């Protein structure tokens, strides 16, 4: 298995090809959701202090795909490697 | 030898020849289908979203008579009928400028619709059931659209007519007299 | 429930129709308001702090419709997550 | 002195040489292949992955019959036969327009596949094996792409058929009913 | 052997050659692994003190093929020059 360094989440993507009624949508309307796999320790603060990450390893995430999103190849799996300022949220 | 066929109809093909549902005649047969009359040119699948779910959730299948059906919301509504989600037909509207909100207007009244114009407060995301109109049968092919025997009430209808047969009264010009009746 | 993470604040978008005499302006004329449902704990400073956010659930707030601002779709309802930043007031009473 | 010949084909040879896999003939005999119909013009390998992937593990050879296969996308394509990864043919569209679509689409029928019509709302990253046509046997050479016997249903193929018959009907002009026949 | 200044790893990339199927890419399409060869000290803080680098000299690292990535050549091998910040993990 991979590991995280600093902060860094590591997530695989979820799905849907259809909306709310199961009307399938064309490739400009139709993913944001992921699972966590691997996470790292924490970033390191000028102080010195490694503050942990909020996101445990097997949250189903919401995450920003911006600039700083990464991918790669694992095992044959599709997983993106992103930082902890990414994540937006949490589903419980 | 001679021939004689008989039928509402309009000067207006599919816009997408990917619906023909019966390839014998190259045309498309909806059956006891619902009908949305949308006055402005749809180009996104976002509108459709909230009617298109009541119709797929009813079973019937939908007539679209817009102004017309851009690509991103065309190449949706097509692999969709395409794979049997909904059954949809995509038409444009009869004729140009005012005249053409009057005759999508006149269509409206025969099926029992309300035209969704957007220039007069509505959103085409805010219709439901409600605003579509209803007929027995419809025929579409390459050059023409048919609508047979619509739900609108003939109260309601001959209302509407004898509204154009005095606009037909008023029309000092021949070629306004022409189109109205 | 969503859970927010960091600075976020969950909102839904409102629309009033009307206007000061009740001229009912038209889909051009009339949105930047919302509710928050959901606030995350708050913004980590460089000391390590925790600054709690100044927004409470419930609170009906004008934002700037950023690029900050990211949209979600929850139990088939629109939903917007933005940081705090992007929330500029609150209307009270 | 006279002679007579006896054979569905079209006038496109294969786009990279290096896929004879009978230097004999000097043409390419792809065994009871799948097929796979691009409207769109390919140029990126990542495209092809999802499908390439899908026929990778299915054992069976593979037909391209897209718009065109670029440089990229074939360069790659060239290499995995080279080595016997998958085995694949490339070949242009039959055609030019209007016409090449509907050509297209006669293939997808007489095969059991679909279009994977960029323009109608498809990505080609999208298709799996269930969107790819099939034949018992496929034969290609530096002219001519023949497909020997399709998987298409004979109803579907019929319909197809009936349809085409009706469309040198309304044929007006001489050109539009050569082509059509 | 070289040297790293202040905080820079020096890595040497490998290869993948092929995708998630094993269907060799063109090189229009294709590495992002490299192994560690070199370590600097750490990032020097505004405190003066030295935080030292989480990545150790010989480790498989997944890394950022970023801007602040540069090129050189060492008895002849390409070797890269690049920050800590662009490193994002490592394969135990």
């Amino acid at each position: 298995n991979i590991r995280p360094l600093h902060d860094r989440v590591i997530v695989k993507r979820k799905e849907e090809t259809k909306s709310a009624g199961g009307i399938v949508l064309t490739g400009s309307a139709a993913s944001t959701r992921g699972e966590v796999l691997a996470v790292g320790n924490g970033r390191i603060l000028e102080n010195g202090e490694v503050k942990p990450l909020d996101v445990k390893v097997g949250d189903i995430v919401i995450f920003n795909d911006g600039y700083g999103v990464k991918s790669e190849k694992i095992d044959n799996e599709e997983v993106l490697i992103m930082s902890e300022s990414d994540i937006l949220a949490i589903v419980e | 030898q001679d021939e004689l066929d008989v039928v509402m109809q309009f000067d207006r093909g599919y816009l997408s020849p990917y619906f023909i549902n019966k390839p014998e005649t190259g045309a498309v047969e909806l059956e006891s289908p619902f009908i949305l009359l949308a006055d402005k040119k749809i180009s996104n699948i976002r509108e459709m979203l909230p009617v298109l779910e009541a119709v797929a959730k009813a079973g019937k299948p939908l007539l679209i008579i817009a102004e017309d059906v851009e690509g991103e919301a065309l190449a949706t509504l097509v692999v969709n009928t395409m794979r049997g989600i909904v059954k949809v037909a995509a038409v444009k509207a009869p004729g140009f400028g005012d005249r053409r909100k009057a005759m999508l207007q006149d269509i409206a009244t025969l099926t029992g619709g309300t035209v969704i114009s957007e220039e007069i407060g509505m959103e085409l995301e805010k219709a439901t059931l409600e605003d579509l109109g209803q007929a027995k049968r419809v025929v579409i092919n390459k050059d023409t659209t048919t609508i047979i025997d619509g739900v609108g009430e003939e109260a309601a209808i001959q209302g509407r007519v004898a509204q154009i047969r005095q606009q037909i009264e008023e029309a000092t010009s021949d070629y306004d007299r022409e189109k109205l009746q």
